[PDB]
C-alpha cells in the first residue's frame, strides 16, 4: 500500500496456514501460491525467523496480487502475458524489498545504520552473483536445447560440442572428457522434464 | 445468429465449467498440500481427469467456430487458444510412447 | 357442474313507508334538519319479483343508483348476493355468503354458472363449486342474519337491506324488524343502520341472489323433478335523489320522516 | 453448501429484451442459431440455465447475498396501507387545541353527560357546531366547549 497496490480480502490470512504443520498432519513447507480461482487464494509454507523468509513472502505476494489482478478477465485470460512475466513480476518485489531506507521507515532497520559505499559494491556483487551470473549460462543452455529440440544438428556430433563452447562461450572446461552416451546439458532438473530455459 | 455470438455463448459456458472444474481442483490440491491424503490424491486426480476430457471437448466443439471470422481480438485470442491442436495427428500408440 | 335454469315468474305491488337510513356518523338530539341525497321515494312503484318458494327461478335483474331489497325469511334460505359488471370472470364482481359459521365477501372475477347454485346437505357438506379462482381479495365477519329457526305460532320478522354505490365506498344498511302483522309490508315507521362499507370501486349494473337448499340427500338417484318456475318474496325498489325532513329523539333516533315533493301539504 | 449450492440456478440468454417484471420458467434448450436445436444437440442447443456454485470460500464478489426489492403503488381509489401514528395522552378541563380525529377543535373538555349511539362519533347543536366526541381508543363520551 506504501507503492499503491490496494488491500484485499480479510478471511484470505486465516485461510493459509503459515507456521509449521508439524507431525499431526503431512504438508511441505515450499513456499507455493494458489490462485483456486473466483476470489480464492492461500499461499503456503512453515513460516521461521529468517531475511530470506520476508523475501519469498515479497514474492509470494507479488506472485499473488497480479493473481488478482487480472481475475475481470476470463478463466483462460486468467494468467500473465507469457510464463516468463509472473515469474519476473515475483521478483522484482522480492528484490525490491531489500531496501534498508524501508526498512528503517518500518522500523525494521534501526536509524544507527548507515549504508556506504563498499557495502553498495558488495550487494551489487552478491546480486551479480545471483542475476547476472546465471544469465550467461541459462542463454548457452537455451542455445543448446535449441539446437537440440529444432532437430538441426547431428545426435553424435556431441564427443567435445557441448563441452567445446561451455569452453568458449562462457569459460568453463569441464576437468574430464565425456565420451556420446552422456547427454549432461540434457541431464538437468528442467530437462529432464521439459521445462524450458527461454 | 452469427457465429460470432455462438462463440460467445460457447466460450462463456466453457469459462464457468472450467472455473468450476479448476476451482475444485485447486481446492483439492491445496487441502492435500495441507493435509496429505489418498483420498485427496483421487479427488482432484478426478477433477483433473475430467477437466481434461473437459477442455479436450471444448477444443473440439470450438474447432468448428471459423478462426478467421472473428474480428475482435479478445475472441480471436480465446479462439485461438481454444483451437490448439495437441493431439491432431497422434497415434495413440505414439501417445503412450511419448508418456 | 350446472342445473336447470329456465324458470322465469312475476308479480306487482306497492312500497309504503320503509326506506329511511342515516346520512353519516353524526347524531343531534331534537333538531329537525334537512338534507338532499339518493331515497327511496314515498309511496312509490316497485317490482314485486317472485312470490314464494321447492321453486327455480332465473331472472337477469339490473341495478342502477342504489337498491332496496327486502324479504321475509324463516330459517335463512336466502345465502348468496351477487354483484358486478360482466359476471362472467371478465371484471371484478361481488360476492356475498352469509353461512352460519360467518359471513365471506370476496370481490373479483368469477365464471360461476349464468344462474349460480350452491347446494345440491348432512353427513358431509355440499359447499361453493362451479367458478374461477383468477383473483385475490377477503373479507369475513360474523353473519348478518339473526339465529335460524325464529319462528313461533305467529309471525316473527321481516329483514331489509339497501345498497349503495358511490365513490368507491360501497356501503350497505341494514335492519331485522320484529313484526306481527302477516301481510306484506307492515303500517310503522323505522330507520335504517350503517354496518359495513367496502373501499372497492367497481362498477354495478346486474345482480342476483342465491338459494342454498339441498335438491336431495342422494345424489344419482334424487335431484330435482317437477318442482320450478318461482322464488321467495324479496320485494325491490329503487332510489332518487330526493329531500327529506328527519325528526330526533332525546337521546338520538329518527322517529319521523316526511316527504318533500308529494302533496302541497 | 460446504460441497456447492447448485440450486440456485439463472438464465444467461432470453429470447428476446427483457419486460419490467418478465419471468421466464421454461427449461427450453435455448437454439442460439445456424442449426435447429431438434431435441439435444451438441453446437446449436445451447442450455442458456446455469448454477451458482455458492460455497462458503466464495469470495466477497462470489458470495450469495439476499435481496429484497420492493415497489408500492398509487391509484385513483381508496389508500389501503398507510402508515401508523401514536397518540399523546388525553386531558380534561383545559382551554387546549386537540385532533381527536380527521376534525380539529380547541376549547374545554367535560365528562358526559348524554348518551350516544354505537355507530356515532359527531355530537353537533342546531347551528352546525360540534360539541360531542366519543374517544377513539376508550369508548368514553367528552363534551367541548369554547
Amino acid at each position: 500500500v506504501s507503492v499503491g497496490l490496494p488491500n484485499m480480502t480479510q478471511g484470505f490470512w486465516e485461510n493459509s496456514m503459515l507456521t509449521d504443520p508439524g507431525n499431526v498432519q503431512k504438508a511441505v513447507c515450499h513456499p507455493t501460491a494458489w490462485d483456486l480461482g473466483k476470489g480464492d487464494f492461500r499461499i503456503l509454507m512453515c513460516t521461521k525467523v529468517t531475511m530470506d523468509d520476508f523475501l519469498t513472502a515479497h514474492h509470494e505476494m507479488g506472485h499473488i496480487q497480479y493473481d488478482m489482478a487480472y481475475a475481470a478477465q476470463p478463466f483462460l485470460l486468467r494468467n500473465g502475458a507469457n510464463e516468463g512475466f509472473h515469474e519476473a513480476v515475483g521478483e522484482i518485489m522480492s528484490l525490491s524489498a531489500a531496501t534498508p531506507k524501508h526498512l528503517k521507515s518500518i522500523g525494521l532497520l534501526s536509524p544507527d545504520f548507515q549504508e556506504d559505499n563498499e557495502t553498495e559494491i558488495n550487494f551489487l556483487l552478491k546480486q551479480a552473483l545471483t542475476i547476472v551470473g546465471t544469465l550467461p549460462f541459462t542463454y548457452m543452455l537455451e542455445k543448446w536445447r535449441w539446437m537440440v529440440f529444432k532437430g538441426e544438428i547431428p545426435k553424435d556430433q556431441w564427443m567435445k560440442k557441448w563441452w567445446e563452447m561451455k569452453r568458449e562461450i562462457v569459460g568453463v572446461v569441464e576437468p574430464v572428457p565425456h565420451d556420446e552416451t552422456y547427454c549432461d546439458p540434457a541431464s538437468l532438473f528442467h530437462v529432464s522434464n521439459d521445462y524450458s530455459f527461454i | 445468429s452469427t457465429i460470432e455470438e455462438q462463440a460467445k455463448t460457447f466460450l462463456d459456458k466453457f469459462n464457468h465449467e472450467a472455473e468450476d472444474l479448476f476451482y475444485q481442483s485447486s481446492l483439492a490440491s491445496w487441502n492435500y498440500n495441507t493435509n496429505i491424503t489418498e483420498e485427496n490424491v483421487q479427488n482432484m486426480n478426478n477433477a483433473g481427469d475430467k477437466w481434461s476430457a473437459f477442455l479436450k471437448e471444448q477444443s473440439t466443439l470450438a474447432q468448428m467456430y471459423p478462426l478467421q471470422e472473428i474480428q475482435n481480438l479478445t475472441v480471436k485470442l480465446q479462439l485461438q487458444a481454444l483451437q490448439q491442436n495437441g493431439s491432431s495427428v497422434l497415434s495413440e500408440d505414439k501417445s503412450k510412447r511419448l508418456n | 357442474q350446472c342445473v336447470n335454469l329456465i324458470t322465469r315468474t312475476q308479480s306487482y305491488t306497492n312500497s309504503f313507508t320503509r326506506g329511511v337510513y342515516y346520512p353519516d356518523k353524526v347524531f343531534r338530539s331534537s333538531v329537525l334538519h334537512s338534507t338532499q341525497d339518493l331515497f327511496l321515494p314515498f309511496f312509490s312503484n316497485v317490482t314485486w319479483f317472485h312470490a314464494i318458494h321447492k321453486r327455480f327461478d332465473n331472472p337477469a335483474l339490473p341495478f342502477n343508483d342504489g337498491v332496496y331489497f327486502a324479504s321475509t325469511e324463516k330459517s335463512n334460505i336466502i345465502r348468496g348476493w351477487i354483484f358486478g359488471t360482466t359476471l362472467d370472470s371478465k371484471t371484478q364482481s361481488l360476492l356475498i355468503v352469509n353461512n352460519a359459521t360467518n359471513v365471506v365477501i370476496k370481490v373479483c372475477e368469477f365464471q360461476f354458472c349464468n344462474d349460480p347454485f350452491l347446494d345440491v346437505w348432512m353427513e358431509s357438506e355440499f359447499r361453493v363449486y362451479s367458478s374461477a379462482n383468477n383473483c385475490t381479495f377477503e373479507y369475513v365477519s360474523q353473519p348478518f342474519l339473526m339465529d335460524l329457526e325464529g319462528k313461533e305460532g305467529n309471525f316473527k320478522n321481516l329483514r331489509e337491506f339497501v345498497f349503495k354505490n358511490i365513490d368507491g365506498y360501497f356501503k350497505i344498511y341494514s335492519k331485522h324488524t320484529p313484526i306481527n302483522l302477516e301481510r306484506d309490508l307492515p303500517q310503522g315507521f323505522s330507520a335504517l343502520e350503517p354496518l359495513v362499507d367496502l373501499p372497492i370501486g367497481i362498477n354495478i349494473t346486474r345482480f342476483q341472489t342465491l338459494l342454498a337448499l339441498h335438491r336431495s340427500y342422494l345424489t344419482p338417484v334424487d335431484s330435482s323433478s317437477g318442482w320450478t318456475a318461482g322464488a321467495a318474496a324479496y320485494y325491490v325498489g329503487y332510489l332518487q335523489p330526493r329531500t327529506f325532513l328527519l325528526k330526533y329523539n332525546e337521546n338520538g333516533t329518527i322517529t319521523d320522516a316526511v316527504d318533500c315533493a308529494l302533496d302541497p301539504l | 453448501k460446504p460441497s456447492g449450492n447448485y440450486n440456485y440456478l439463472y438464465r444467461l440468454l432470453r429470447k428476446s429484451k427483457l419486460k419490467p417484471f418478465e419471468r421466464d420458467i421454461s427449461t427450453e434448450i435455448y437454439q442460439a442459431g445456424n442449426k435447429p436445436c431438434n431435441g439435444v444437440a451438441g453446437p446449436n442447443c445451447y442450455s442458456p440455465l446455469q448454477s451458482y456454485g455458492f460455497r462458503p470460500t466464495y469470495g466477497v464478489g462470489h458470495q450469495p447475498y439476499r435481496v429484497v426489492v420492493l415497489s408500492f403503488e398509487l391509484l385513483h381509489a381508496p389508500a389501503t396501507v398507510c402508515g401508523p401514528k401514536k397518540s399523546t395522552n388525553l386531558v380534561k378541563n383545559k382551554c387546549v387545541n386537540f385532533n381527536f380525529n380527521g376534525l380539529t377543535g380547541t376549547g374545554v373538555l367535560t365528562e358526559s353527560n348524554k348518551k350516544f349511539l354505537p355507530f356515532q362519533q359527531f355530537g353537533r347543536d342546531i347551528a352546525d357546531t360540534t360539541d360531542a366526541v366519543r374517544d377513539p381508543q376508550t369508548l368514553e363520551i367528552l363534551d367541548i366547549t369554547p
